[PDB]
C-alpha cells in the first residue's frame, strides 16, 4: 500500500533506500529480498538509511524495502498471555510450528498473537452507551486465571451502535461505535508502539 | 612510452596522470630530477606516488617514467662487507661518484659492482635435470663464505653448457634447455624486496643459538630460525646488546638494518666489525655481515625499504644453506613511517595513529623469518633468526607496535630503564621478560651437558624475591623470617654474579654453554646449602668474580661452599 | 566478465559497471599476465563495487586486467570425510589428502537457535585437568573459554584440554574441529603434530588460518569451523568439541576492515558492533532439543596487556558461561597448568557434578579446598607482613595447604590426564592436611566416608 | 615501648603517606586515560568526515 | 620574467590559497605583496593543478584579497653564509637584527641542507672538558656529540648553557651558534650579556626568535642556525658549538601549522612526522672525514609539565647521543647546576676517556659512583619515610648527600679539571667500606 523502496547500498549493516518518501521516520523494515529486519534512520529526500539488525551478507542494491508503515510496536489482545516471546515480538512457540525448524531464519515473519483462535466474547455494555479509552465493552476467559477485559482503544471516541457476545478471532469485528469521524469497527486486539 | 604528468606534490607524496600503462608498485622516476618513487595507488589514469627522496622544488608539469619493475635488490657476488642504503645503493660508490660526503638526488647506482672479476667455480655437471636453488657452482667471496650460485626461481629445464672460469656478474656463465627456449644464466639474480623468496618446506626452530649472553642464553633463549624483540626506552643500552649478538652468536651470516635510526651507530659498526677477529678462522666480522642503512633525517618513505632489503637479503643466504641472523634497528622508526604516510593518505588510523593494518604488516615481516628446507635437490637447511629493536614512548609497552610484535615473535627480551639507572646491564627485566622457545631449548641443554630444573628454580627465585620486595616497598625489611632473608641473598647472587654482563670487559663478554652451567652450578648450590641466618652469612666473593675467570677455579667453589 | 577496474587503493579495489551484485560477494582478478587473484565484496553501490583482493594488488595493471563476480559468498562444502583432514582458514585443502565430493554446500553465518528450543547442559566433560574438571567444570553444550596471554602457555593447554577430552561411558566419542585464528606458523605447526602424533587428528577437522594469512581469510576462519561442527553435531548427530584460538586475532581483523570501509571506532578502538560480532560466534553452540548430537565450545584469547577489562576479554565473559584464566605469576613459578582458580569461574558447573555424574563429594570438596587456597594465601602474607612469630599452628597449615595445592594438584604438568576419582582423591589428601575442626563446609556424613 | 613506636611508625607512613599516594595516582591515571579517550574518538570522527 | 599572480582566493589564519598559477614549485619561498605595499614571506606547503596553499612567516592580519599580489621567487628558503656572520645578530628568518653592515653572501644555501654520507662520517671521540664534574665524569661531552638539556619551566638551564659554552692538547675554540626560539626578552637578553661579558659575542653568529615575534617564524630559525654551523665547520675548517633554546616552542610552532593544515594528528596533537622533523635539525652534527671541522649540539628545551614522557622530551631522547636533565627538587635544594644523574646519559663516553683520554680511573670510578649514588639515593628516601635508625645502608645514606652537597653542587662559575673531578669522586668513594666496590677491580683499588 505504501510505496516500494530500491535499495542503493549496501556497506557492513548499512542500507540506503531511494523511494522511500512515503515511509517515516524509526519505521521498522523489510530489507531485501530476503526481507531482514531493519529500521529508518534518517531521511534525505527520498533516500532513506537504514539500519539493518541481521546479517547483510547476500543484499545488494537493485532489491526491495518494504516498509511496515509504523514504528516498532506490540499486538495486544486474547493469546498474549503464557506466549514467549523475543524482544520485538516475534512467538517464538510459533516459529518452532510453523517453520518446522530450531532456527529463526531471517525473512521469516510472524505475527505475534494468534489470528485464527476463536475465543469466547461476553458483552457487558448494552448499545447507546456513550464511551472513551479505557471503557470495559466486555471480556474474555483467557486462561485458566486471568480474565482479559476487552477495552474502547485510545483515539476511539462515541457512541456505542451494535455489540453482542459470541465466538470470534482477534481479527473480527465484534463492536460498532458510531464517533465524530463515523460508525467505526472494534476487534479484540490494538496495536501500540513500544 | 607513456610519460606521466605531476598533478599534485604534497610532501613525500606525489600525483602524475597519464600513468594509464603502469601498474601498482612499478618504480619511477619523478620529475626533472629523476627522483625514485613507488606507485601505490591508480585512480583511472592517476597514479600516487610515493617518492623515496626529497621532493622539494618538484612540482606539476614535470614529467615521470614508470621502469615497469617493483623495488628489488640484486643478489649476487659483491654484496657481503658493503653498506647499502635503503633500496640497496651503495653508499661507497655514491661517494666516489658524485665526489661527496653528502647525499644528493636523482642519482641511480647499481648494487653491485658489475665490472669486478671473480673466479667462478662449475660444481654442477652438463646434461643435469636442473630447477630452481639448484646450486651451478660457486665463488669464494670470503676465505670462508662460499657464494653459491643458484638456479634463479623461474628457470627449469637442463644445463647444455658450463664452464669454470673469470667472469663479471653479467657475463653469461650456464645454458640451460628450457622449454620456454635457451636461457643464459649469469652469477647474480634479482628479486622483489616485498615478496618472500620461495622455499619448500618450513620447520621447526630446535636448535638454540649460542649469544653468550648469560640472562639470554640462560633463561630468554632464541633457537635458529626463531624471532625476538627488544622492547626498551632510550638510553636503556638499546645498541651494544644488538652488537654484542651479532658479533657472537653463532651464524654464518648477519644482515644489520639501521632502520631511522643514528648515522654514528653504522658508523661505529664499520669500524668496529672489521677489527674483530674470529680466531679460529682468522678474518673479521664483518667479512661475515651485510649493512643497509636508512638514517633518521634520510628520506621517510625509505625506512620501509630498509627493512624489506635487509629480509630479502638474508632469505637468499638462506636458500644455500646458511643460518642468518638480522637485526632490525628499530622497527619503530619502520612503523612510524607506515604512520606518517596513512595519515598523508588520509586512511582511518588505528591506535595513536598507526595504520589499522600495522599488526598484519609486522606479521607478514616475521613470517619471512624461520628455520627452512630450501628450494633445490639438495633440500638444504636454512634459517634465518630475527632481533628485533622496539622503541615504545617512555617503555609504555602497551603502545601498538611492541603489542602487535609480540603476537607475532616469540622472545620478549623487554629492557628496563630501573635496571639501566642502577647500571644493571644487560637492563633486561627478567619478570616482563619471556621466551616460548625456553622449553624446547631446556631439552636440548640437558641433552648436550647431561639444566632444565636449575633454569626453572632460578626464574622461581626470581619471582619469589619479586612477590617478596612487593611487600617490603610497601611494609619495611623489618619482620622478614631467616627463610625470606635466605631467598632474598640467593636472588641477589643471581643478579649480581649472573644476570649483570660486561659487553666491554675482554672476558665477561662472552660465557660459553659450560662456564654458564658452572656458575649457574655453583649460585644454586651456595643457596641449597645454606637452606640447608646472620651466622651463616658472617662466614661469596669468589662467586662474585666467577664471570671475570678465563673453568676449574669455577667448579672448585662447590666444594668451598659446603665445607 | 568486466574489464572495469576504476580504482586501487592499497588492497582495495573499486569495479564499475556492476549489477546484481552482492555484499559480501566472491570476486575474481584475472591479470593482465593470466594470473587469478579472489577477492570479497566489503561494499557495494549502485555503480559500482568495492573489494578487497585477498593476495594484494602488487603489479595489477587496471585497464588490462579483469574481474569476475561469483554470485556466492564464501562457502562450506560439506561432509562426514571431512574428519581426519586439515584445511586452511577458506577451507581448502593443506594436507594434500585426497579429493573432497561435498553433500551439499552451506553460507558460514550460521541462523540463530530458536532460545526455546536450546536444551540444557547435562553430561560431564572430564577434561583430564583438575582444576577444570573439579573446581571449573565443563558441562556438555558449554561456552568457557580460557582467557590467556601473549607468552603464557595455552597452546600447550589448549593441545591438552583436546587430547584429553572425553565423556564418560557414552560409546560416542568426541570430533574435534580445531580452527587456529591469525597464528605464527611454528605453533600451527605444533597443534598439527601433535594432533597426529596422538591420533587424535583422526577424531579431528583441523581449519588452520595463519598470522600472514589476510584478515578477510582471518574473519571467515571462525564461521568455516562453526559451520562444519554444526553440520557434524545437529544433522550427523555427532557430540562436537570446538576448539579456537586466537579470538583477539579474529578481532584485529575486524578493526582492519572497519578501517578499509571508514568506520568511526566504539569502546577502545573496535567496531561498535563487536558484541553482535563475538555473540554470533559463541551461541552457535549447546544442545538442541529433539537432537543427539551437541556443540561445547572453547574460545581462547590473549588478553592484551592482561587486561580483563578490555573489550575482547569484557565482551566475551557477557556471551560465555564463565571462563578459566590463565596467569603470569603461576607461570613465572613453574605451575603447569598456570590456572589461577580464584578468578576462575564456570557458570554450569553444578550441572554437571554430583553422584551419577561424577562423585557426591565432588561438590563439597570443591568448596572446601576454594576456602582453604584463599586462606592459605592469607596465612602466607601473614608470615611476611607480621613474621612467622604472627602465625598460629592451625595458620602453619594453612599456609603449607596452599603450598602443597599449587604445586602438586594445579601443577599436573601439560601430558598428565587425571581421571575425575584420581582428582578427587588428591584434593581429599591434600584436605587431610587439616584438622576436622577446619573442614567445617563437608558435612560429617561424608567427612567420615572420604578423609583419610 | 622500643616495637610500638616501631609499629606505629610503619602504621603511620602507610596511613598517611603509602596509602594517599597510591590513592592520588590511581585518580590521576583514570582521569588522563578517560580524558584520552574522548580526544581520540573526537579526532576520528573529524578524519571520518575527510 | 618575475613571476607574480593577483589571484589570491582565499586567506584563513597563517594560510592563504592562490588559483590560475602555473610552475609553482613544493616548497618554494614567497612573498604577498599587501594592498598598503606591506612584504610578507611565505612557503608553498602544497601545489594541485592550477592552486598552491602557502604559509605566511609574518601572519595575514590587515590584508586584503582583492588588491594583494603573490610573488614566487624560484628557490626554497635560502641563508646568505659568509666568514662575516661571525659576531653577527640575525632575526629568525636570517634577517640582520644588530644594524651593522648588510652582508654580501659568499653562497646561498638551502636551509634544509644535506644528509652526510654515514660512510663518510667521522665517529666523535675527542674529550671536551666542561668543568662541570656531573658531565666530564658522569656524563662525558665529546666533540662532534649531540647532547642536549632538558629542563622545565623556572629552571636555570640559561644560566648551564651559558656556564658550559663559557668553560667547555691543543689550543682550539669553539664558534658557537645561537639560536632563539619564541623566548621572553629577559631570557634571551640573559645571553646577550653573558656573551658580552665574556667575549665570546665574536666567536658567535646568533638567530633571534622572540615570544612577541610571529610564531610560524620559528619553524625556519633552527634550520637557519644549523645551516650557519655546517658551514663555518665544513666549509671554513672551524670547531662549532651549537646552543639552541627553546625547543619546545619550535614544536609548538609546527602544531600550530599541523592545526590550521587540519592534519591528521599524532600523540598531543602534535605532527606524526615529530620525530623526523626534529631529526632532521639533530642529526646536523658529527664529524667527516678528512675535514678539520666539526658540529657539536647541545639543544635547550623544557620538559611541559615536568613531564619527561611528553612527545617533546621522549622524541628527542630518541635522537640525540644522550641527555642532560635539571630537575625542581635538585633546583630548590639550591644545587648547583641542578643535574640529576640518575636519569641523564651520554652515549658517546666510553670512547672519550680512559688513559690518554682522561685518566685509567675514569669508566670504573663513573659506574662505581653511579651505584653507591644509586643506592645512597634510595636509603635516604627510606630515612625520610622509616626514620634514621641498616648499619650499611646508613653509610649510603650519607654519602648520596655529599655526593650533591659537594660534587654535583660546584656553582656556575666553577670550572673543575678532570683531574680533580676524579680524585674528588674517590674521596666519596671511600666513605664506603672496600668490600661493596664491586664495579672496580683490584689493580685500581690498591692504587687510587
Amino acid at each position: 500500500g505504501m510505496q516500494i523502496g530500491k535499495i542503493i547500498k549496501v556497506s557492513g549493516p548499512l542500507v540506503m533506500a531511494e523511494n522511500m518518501s512515503e515511509a517515516s521516520i524509526q519505521d521498522m523494515c523489510l530489507v531485501g529480498d530476503l526481507g531482514v529486519i531493519g529500521e529508518i534512520i534518517e531521511m534525505r529526500q527520498d533516500v532513506a538509511s537504514i539500519q539493518v539488525y541481521e546479517e547483510t551478507s547476500g543484499i545488494g542494491p537493485g532489491e526491495p524495502v518494504r516498509s511496515t508503515g509504523e514504528a516498532l510496536s506490540v499486538e495486544l489482545g486474547p493469546g498474549i498471555i503464557s506466549q514467549m516471546f523475543d524482544g520485538i515480538q516475534r512467538p517464538l512457540d510459533t516459529f518452532m510450528e510453523v517453520t518446522q525448524s530450531n532456527f529463526l531464519g531471517r525473512g521469516v515473519q510472524l505475527p505475534a498473537l494468534d489470528h485464527e483462535k476463536q475465543w469466547w466474547f461476553e458483552a457487558t455494555i448494552e448499545e447507546g452507551t456513550e464511551v472513551s479509552a479505557g471503557d470495559i465493552i466486555g471480556y474474555v476467559d483467557e486462561t485458566k486465571i486471568i480474565q482479559h477485559k476487552i477495552m474502547v482503544p485510545n483515539g476511539i471516541k462515541g457512541t456505542v451502535q451494535k455489540i453482542e457476545s459470541g465466538s470470534f478471532t482477534i481479527d473480527d469485528p465484534i463492536c460498532v461505535i458510531e464517533t465524530e469521524q463515523g460508525l467505526k469497527e472494534l476487534t479484540m486486539m490494538q496495536k501500540w508502539p513500544v | 612510452m607513456q610519460i606521466g604528468k605531476i598533478i599534485k606534490v604534497s610532501g613525500p607524496l606525489v600525483m602524475a596522470e597519464n600513468m594509464s600503462e603502469a601498474s601498482i608498485q612499478d618504480m619511477c622516476l619523478v620529475g626533472d630530477l629523476g627522483v625514485i618513487g613507488e606507485i601505490i595507488e591508480m585512480r583511472q589514469d592517476v597514479a600516487s606516488i610515493q617518492v623515496y627522496e626529497e621532493t622539494s622544488g618538484i612540482g606539476p608539469g614535470e614529467p615521470v617514467r614508470s621502469t615497469g619493475e617493483a623495488l628489488s635488490v640484486e643478489l649476487g657476488p659483491g654484496i657481503i662487507s658493503q653498506m647499502f642504503d635503503g633500496i640497496q645503493r651503495p653508499l661507497d660508490t655514491f661517494m666516489e661518484v658524485t665526489q661527496s660526503n653528502f647525499l644528493g638526488r636523482g642519482v641511480q647506482l647499481p648494487a653491485l659492482d658489475h665490472e669486478k672479476q671473480w673466479w667462478f667455480e662449475a660444481t654442477i655437471e652438463e646434461g643435469t635435470e636442473v630447477s630452481a636453488g639448484d646450486i651451478i657452482g660457486y665463488v669464494d667471496e670470503t676465505k670462508i663464505i662460499q657464494h653459491k650460485i643458484m638456479v634463479p626461481n623461474g628457470i627449469k629445464g637442463t644445463v647444455q653448457k658450463i664452464e669454470s672460469g673469470s667472469f663479471t656478474i653479467d657475463d653469461p656463465i650456464c645454458v640451460i634447455e628450457t622449454e620456454q627456449g635457451l636461457k643464459e644464466l649469469t652469477m647474480m639474480q634479482k628479486w622483489p624486496v616485498r615478496r618472500g623468496r620461495p622455499i619448500k618446506q618450513k620447520l621447526n626452530p630446535d636448535v638454540p643459538m649460542i649469544t653468550g649472553q648469560r640472562v639470554i642464553d640462560t633463561f630468554f633463549p632464541v633457537t635458529k630460525g626463531g624471532a625476538a624483540a627488544v622492547p626498551g626506552p632510550f638510553g636503556a643500552g638499546k645498541t651494544v646488546v644488538q652488537h654484542q649478538i651479532a658479533k657472537w652468536s653463532d651464524v654464518d651470516l648477519v644482515v644489520y638494518v639501521g632502520c631511522g635510526e643514528r648515522g654514528n651507530e653504522m658508523t661505529d659498526v664499520v669500524n668496529e666489525f672489521p677489527e674483530l677477529i674470529d680466531p679460529n678462522t682468522g678474518e673479521s666480522l664483518m667479512e661475515r655481515t651485510v649493512l643497509i642503512a636508512n638514517t633518521s633525517n634520510m628520506p621517510v618513505a625509505a625506512r620501509e625499504a630498509s627493512i624489506y632489503t635487509g629480509i630479502t637479503i638474508a632469505e637468499y643466504f638462506r636458500d644455500m644453506g646458511y643460518d642468518v641472523a638480522i637485526m632490525a634497528d628499530s622497527t619503530s622508526r619502520w612503523a612510524e613511517a607506515l604512520r606518517e604516510m596513512s595519515g598523508r593518505l588520509e586512511e582511518m588510523p588505528g591506535d595513536e595513529g598507526y595504520p589499522a593494518y600495522l599488526g598484519s604488516r609486522l606479521a607478514e615481516y616475521y613470517e619471512r623469518s624461520g628455520r627452512v628446507i630450501a628450494l633445490g635437490s639438495d633440500q638444504r637447511e636454512g634459517s634465518i633468526t630475527a632481533i628485533s629493536a622496539v622503541s615504545p614512548s617512555g617503555g609504555d609497552i602497551s603502545e601498538p607496535v611492541t603489542q602487535n610484535t609480540l603476537r607475532v615473535v616469540k622472545v620478549f627480551w623487554g629492557l628496563d630503564s630501573s635496571l639501566a639507572q642502577k647500571r644493571h646491564f644487560p637492563s633486561i627485566n627478567w619478570i616482563q621478560s619471556y621466551s616460548l622457545y625456553s622449553t624446547e631449548v631446556g631439552r636440548y641443554m640437558d641433552q648436550i651437558l647431561q639444566w632444565s630444573d636449575m633454569v626453572t628454580e632460578g626464574m622461581r627465585i626470581l619471582q619469589e624475591e619479586e612477590q617478596l620486595n612487593e611487600i617490603v616497598r610497601l611494609v619495611g625489611i623489618d619482620s622478614l623470617s631467616d627463610n625470606d632473608r635466605l631467598t632474598l641473598e640467593v636472588a641477589k647472587s643471581i643478579r649480581e654474579d649472573y644476570l649483570q654482563q660486561n659487553a666491554f670487559d675482554d672476558v665477561d663478554t662472552f660465557t660459553s654453554r659450560e662456564k654458564q652451567f658452572n656458575m649457574l652450578k655453583v649460585i644454586l648450590t651456595f643457596g641449597k646449602e645454606a637452606r640447608k641466618f646472620n651466622e651463616i652469612m658472617e662466614g661469596r666473593e669468589r662467586i662474585s668474580r666467577s664471570k671475570y675467570i678465563p673453568l676449574a677455579k669455577i667448579s672448585s667453589i662447590n666444594e668451598e661452599i659446603k665445607e | 566478465e568486466y574489464r572495469t577496474i576504476k580504482e586501487v587503493v592499497g588492497p582495495l579495489m573499486a569495479v564499475e559497471k556492476v549489477s546484481g551484485v552482492k555484499y559480501e560477494e566472491l570476486i575474481e582478478v584475472r591479470m593482465q599476465n593470466g594470473e587469478i587473484r579472489r577477492g570479497q565484496v566489503l561494499e557495494v553501490q549502485e555503480d559500482k563495487a568495492m573489494v578487497q583482493i585477498f593476495e594484494g594488488t602488487s603489479g595489477i595493471n587496471l585497464k588490462n586486467s579483469s574481474v569476475r563476480f561469483l554470485g556466492h559468498p564464501l562457502q562450506l562444502g560439506v561432509s562426514e570425510d571431512m574428519i581426519g583432514r586439515v584445511f586452511d582458514g577458506l577451507g581448502r585443502p593443506k594436507d594434500n589428502g585426497p579429493e573432497i565430493l561435498p553433500e551439499k554446500y552451506l553460507d558460514i553465518n550460521g541462523e540463530v537457535i530458536n532460545p526455546i528450543a536450546r536444551d540444557y547442559p547435562d553430561e560431564f566433560i572430564q577434561t583430564g585437568i583438575s582444576a577444570i574438571d573439579h573446581l571449573n567444570t565443563l558441562v556438555r553444550g558449554q561456552k568457557l573459554p580460557v582467557f590467556s596471554g601473549s607468552g603464557l602457555p595455552h597452546k600447550e593447554l589448549a593441545a591438552q584440554i583436546a587430547r584429553q577430552a572425553t565423556v564418560l561411558d557414552s560409546s560416542d566419542d568426541f570430533a574435534v574441529v580445531f580452527a587456529a585464528i591469525g597464528i605464527t606458523f611454528e605453533e600451527a605447526e605444533f597443534f598439527m603434530e601433535d594432533f597426529r602424533q596422538t591420533g587424535a587428528i583422526d577424531r579431528s577437522v583441523m581449519f588452520m588460518n595463519l598470522a600472514n594469512d589476510p584478515a578477510i581469510e582471518r574473519i571467515a576462519t571462525p564461521r568455516m569451523a562453526l559451520t562444519a561442527a554444526e553440520y557434524l553435531a545437529y544433522e550427523k548427530g555427532m557430540h562436537v568439541l570446538v576448539i579456537m584460538t586466537d579470538m583477539t586475532n579474529y578481532a584485529e581483523a575486524l578493526r582492519e576492515i572497519s578501517a578499509a570501509r571508514r568506520e568511526v571506532p566504539g569502546r577502545r578502538g573496535y567496531p561498535g558492533y563487536l558484541y553482535t560480532n563475538l555473540a554470533t560466534l559463541f551461541e552457535r553452540a549447546g544442545r538442541i532439543r529433539g537432537l543427539k548430537g551437541s556443540v561445547t565450545q572453547i574460545p581462547i584469547l590473549t588478553m592484551p596487556e592482561d587486561d580483563k577489562t578490555h573489550p575482547i576479554p569484557d565482551l566475551t565473559g557477557y556471551i560465555t558461561e564463565g571462563q578459566i584464566i590463565l596467569t603470569r605469576e603461576l607461570y613465572k613459578s613453574g605451575i603447569q597448568p598456570p590456572i589461577d582458580v580464584l578468578p576462575s569461574l564456570s557458570r554450569l558447573k553444578d550441572k554437571g557434578t554430583g553422584a551419577g555424574k561424577t562423585r557426591e563429594d565432588h561438590a563439597a570438596t570443591m568448596n572446601q579446598l576454594f576456602a582453604a587456597y584463599a586462606q592459605g594465601k592469607q596465612a602466607k602474607e601473614l608470615a611476611v607482613v607480621l613474621g612467622e612469630s604472627a602465625l598460629s599452628d592451625i595458620d602453619k597449615i594453612y599456609a603449607k595447604f596452599a603450598e602443597r595445592f599449587e604445586n602438586e594438584y594445579v601443577n599436573q604438568g601439560f601430558y598428565t590426564n587425571r581421571t575425575i576419582t584420581e582428582t578427587l582423591d588428591l584434593g581429599w589428601e591434600l584436605l587431610a592436611m587439616l584438622p576436622r575442626t577446619e573442614l567445617k563446609r563437608i558435612k560429617d556424613d561424608l567427612l567420615d566416608k572420604y578423609l583419610p | 615501648a622500643e616495637e610500638i613506636e616501631k609499629t606505629r611508625r610503619r602504621v603511620n607512613a602507610l596511613e598517611y603517606m603509602t596509602i594517599p599516594q597510591l590513592e592520588e595516582t590511581i585518580y590521576y591515571i583514570k582521569m588522563k586515560l578517560e580524558e584520552n579517550e574522548r580526544a581520540e574518538v573526537t579526532r576520528l570522527i573529524k578524519v571520518k568526515n575527510m
